[PDB]
């Protein structure tokens, strides 16, 4: 049974399968995704700086301590120090979840976690190693800096968060979600997006606070050619605050980054590359995101390239506030057979488009021509790997250029493990049948949940000449029978509107989508199952939103109100929405397990999916439309937080069944990705074991011309930064 | 957006 705060000894890790992909590469298609691979692990190293103020250092002392003694070398060291071979793979787990986190927090549930062994015995460890011997002064320095915070669960600790029950650095440590909203009320006034800031708030000698709005980027204060973003960088009044727009975050990380986007110029295969390329150096090296997004624009019209890749400040999950974007970038390579599918599913998207129930007036007024590939991923940085992506995020982009659609074919691969005992909270014949088919039913949800899912709906905008992007005269509210009365200004967005929930909820209505086009007869073909097959797939597909549902109770936070990670709040709602609709359609079950633990049981009556379930999710997802694309953010809180709120009202008690979610939970497994190596001419592909060890090798191998630097350089900037938290 | 499993 596993412990919050601690990734278990036996924690499942799993090594990306890129060989094949590799192999269809030519020689300038290899230099092409080498240089962006470097790119994208540089810019990766950003994430520790966005995770906790303890991050860089933990990393940069692991990297230390591995570069000298490797596993095997360190493991003779570490043992000869009295530590058991049970605590030493202990500390190569929490270092293997460092590296694959880029923190010591959880990517998904945002969660603490703490090495599993004695703080004494791995000083003991640390003090005595080579890199100790080697450099002492670095060494001692750096445990006794992190030493406390690598194994500190004091409450206010354990959990991601604005004010002072959870961390972030996002913002400085006595910032709340006032500050945040004033600070998105600013941005959005001077239409500057957060994507790529992070906000500060220190006070002065008369305890007067003053905001500072730091944009990431190479260059800082000093004059550049640029002039939209340098005439920001500036003071403001702003309803009587005080705020200062700077740049220069990350500097000396974002201009490795733009060293290996530049190199990787020179094997772009065309002009869209080319392009899209000099737009993402413009914007890491002045901080704009405008450039972002007409790399962006270019990126869109680079149609099925070989090698495919995005870069930046893109998703806005981690931020507490909602807004601000992690660091991510990825380097995948098309895979034509596994692409098929999605393909045809564009066949008949503008047709199946129409099924949904919102009127035509909700949806965009130009179909564009989807874009769906299936890749396999060589390079994913960042916190963590995703299964599929739909981006860029930009709306504005997504409704005049279009946007892409990838499913990651050798990420869903991993992620297809799934053993019977491991197949918690399903009665036994329900266990048959989702073995058979959880694997076919992802391409059915991911399919629908990204091209019809995220791909569909319109934001109802009002320009600043208040000129409608509808007919306002014609268009009728279906809930409330009325014209519309609320839209989007000009410079917001999604999430500036929805902030907190916007993530969560826009992905619900995604995976709504896919569930309630399950059922469809014919989409049950484009991906081909056409019979029992095809209904065996929805009795499944429904059983497991319901059972994931239940699962996601884990990444809530009683003591908090609060939900930590926004598909499995998503997942909850859907199954709360489920429940609403009564008729015995779904029951969940306190029961007691063979282990004579606490265990539980999710029913689903298949005969009730049609009849109760199909229209209870109809008028949700039309809810949820309606609300999104008129911006009307206290209806969508209002909707959306009634059904994620956590309660022990009977007869579900889903704060005791928590507990027992919490008992029979499972670790997350380890994902490793290989290194590309530029060895004279050719480049060459490095695997790793599929082990922690062979995670920490792989980044042990990662940064071969400048480790040593990536270590002082994240050191520094934590340093820099270290009064605000 | 990101599909996250
Ligand atoms: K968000
Ligand atoms: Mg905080
Ligand atoms: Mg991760
Ligand atoms: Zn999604």
């Amino acid at each position: 049974a596993d412990t919050q705060y601690i990734l278990p000894n036996d924690i499942g890790v799993s090594s990306l399968d890129s060989r094949e992909a590799f192999r269809l590469l030519s020689p300038t298609e290899r230099l092409y995704a080498y240089h962006l691979s470097r790119a994208a692990w540089y810019g990766g190293l950003a994430v520790l700086l966005q995770t906790s103020p303890e991050a860089p250092y933990i990393y940069a002392l692991l990297s230390r301590l591995f570069r000298a003694q490797d596993p095997d070398q360190l493991r003779q060291h570490a043992l000869a120090e009295g530590l058991t071979e049970e605590e030493y793979q202990a500390f190569l787990v929490y270092a293997a979840g460092v590296y694959s986190n880029m923190g010591n927090y959880k990517s998904f549930g945002d969660t603490k976690f703490v090495p599993n062994l004695p703080k004494e015995k791995l000083e003991r460890v640390i003090l005595g190693s080579e890199a100790a011997q080697q450099h002492p002064e670095e060494v001692r320095g750096l445990w006794q800096t992190c030493g406390e915070l690598m194994f500190s669960l004091e409450p206010r600790l354990r959990h991601l968060g604005l004010g002072k029950e959870g961390i972030t650095t996002y913002f400085s440590g006595n910032c709340t979600m006032e500050d945040a909203k004033l600070a998105q009320d600013f941005l959005d006034s001077q239409n500057l997006s957060a994507y790529n800031t992070r906000l500060f708030k220190e006070v002065d000698g008369c305890g007067k606070p003053y905001y500072e709005v730091r944009l990431a980027s190479v260059l800082g204060s000093e004059p550049s050619l640029d002039s939209e973003v340098t005439s920001k960088l500036k003071s403001y009044e702003f309803r009587g605050s005080p705020f200062q727009v700077t740049r220069g975050d990350y500097a000396p990380i974002l201009q490795k980054v733009v060293e290996q986007l530049e190199k990787a110029k020179a094997y772009a295969a065309n002009s869209h590359q080319g392009q899209m390329l000099a737009q993402y150096i413009e914007s890491f090296t002045q901080g704009s995101i405008e450039a972002h997004k007409r790399g962006s624009r270019f990126w869109i019209q680079d149609k099925g390239p070989i090698v495919e890749s995005y870069i930046g400040f893109i998703e806005s999950y981690r931020d507490p506030f909602g807004s601000r974007g992690e660091f991510e970038g990825f380097v995948a390579v098309v895979n034509k057979a596994m692409s098929a599918k999605f393909e045809r599913l564009v066949a008949s998207a503008e047709q199946l488009l129409k099924e949904l129930p919102w009127p035509p007036t909700f949806e965009k007024d130009k179909f564009l021509t989807p874009d769906f590939t299936s890749l396999d991923v060589l390079t994913f940085a960042g916190s963590g790997i995703p299964a599929g992506i739909n981006i860029p995020n930009y709306d504005d982009l997504r409704q005049t250029e279009g946007f892409k659609n990838v499913s990651l074919g050798n990420v869903l691969a991993v992620a297809y493990a799934t053993q019977r005992e491991k197949l918690t909270f399903l009665e036994e014949d329900d266990k048959d049948l989702y073995i058979l088919w959880k694997g076919p039913s992802f391409d059915v949800q991911v399919g629908l949940h990204a091209l019809l899912g995220h791909g569909s709906g319109k934001l109802f905008v009002q320009d600043e000449k208040g000129a409608f992007n509808f007919d306002q005269e014609t268009v009728i509210n279906p809930e409330t029978g009325e014209q519309i009365q609320s839209w989007y200004r000009c410079g917001e967005t999604w999430d500036s509107k929805f902030s907190t929930i916007a993530s969560s909820y826009e992905e619900c209505r995604a995976e709504s989508v896919g569930l309630y086009l399950s059922l469809h007869p014919q989409v049950l073909e484009i991906f081909g199952f056409e019979g029992a097959d095809a209904e065996d797939v929805i009795y499944v597909n429904w059983l497991n939103m319901v059972r994931a549902g239940l699962l996601a109770l884990e990444f809530y936070t009683p003591e908090a109100f609060n939900w930590r990670q926004a598909h499995m709040q998503a997942r909850f709602v859907i199954l709360r929405v489920l429940l609403e609709a009564g008729e015995g359609l779904v029951t969940i079950t306190p029961t007691t397990g063979s282990d004579g633990r606490p265990d539980a049981r999710v029913r689903l009556d298949r005969s009730k999916i049609r009849s109760v379930g199909k229209p209870a999710l109809e008028r949700f997802l039309r809810r949820l439309q309606v609300l999104k694309s008129t911006g009307d953010v206290a209806g969508g809180r209002a909707l959306y937080e009634g059904y994620a709120t956590v309660t022990d009202a009977p007869p579900e008690s889903f704060l005791t069944l928590r507990d027992t979610v919490l008992l029979r939970k499972e670790s997350r497994k380890l994902i490793v990705q290989p290194n590309t190596r530029l060895e004279g001419s050719d480049v060459q592909l490095l695997e790793y074991e599929a082990s922690a060890a062979g995670l920490i090798r792989s980044f042990s191998e990662r940064f071969p011309e400048d480790g040593p630097e990536l270590e002082e350089i994240l050191t520094q900037l934590a340093t820099a930064d270290a009064r605000f938290w | 957006y990101g599909g996250f499993m």
